[PDB]
């Protein structure tokens, strides 16, 4: 439903965190906080976890 | 494609740090 491509190059500080560099692809499946979103990489379904909203970009667009 | 410059991992507040 929501998608976001990362802009950035985050890095997971715990296993909660989904790490992701810039051109990767997320599927937005849950919200934590307002900055820091739940989901998985489209064509990588191994890489989910909590991602922040501030290296990523809301693909609603 | 570098958006602007690297942001602050603004610390996930719904998380704390378990020690």
């Amino acid at each position: 439903v929501r998608r976001v491509k990362t802009i950035y190059d985050c890095q997971a500080d715990n296993d909660d965190e989904l790490t992701f560099i810039e051109g990767e692809v997320i599927i937005v499946t849950g919200e934590e906080d307002q900055e820091w979103w739940i989901g998985h990489i489209e064509g990588q379904p191994e890489r989910k976890g909590v991602f922040p909203v501030s290296f990523v970009h809301i693909l609603s667009d | 494609c570098i958006i602007s410059a690297m942001p602050t991992k603004s610390s996930r507040k719904a998380k704390k740090p378990a020690q």
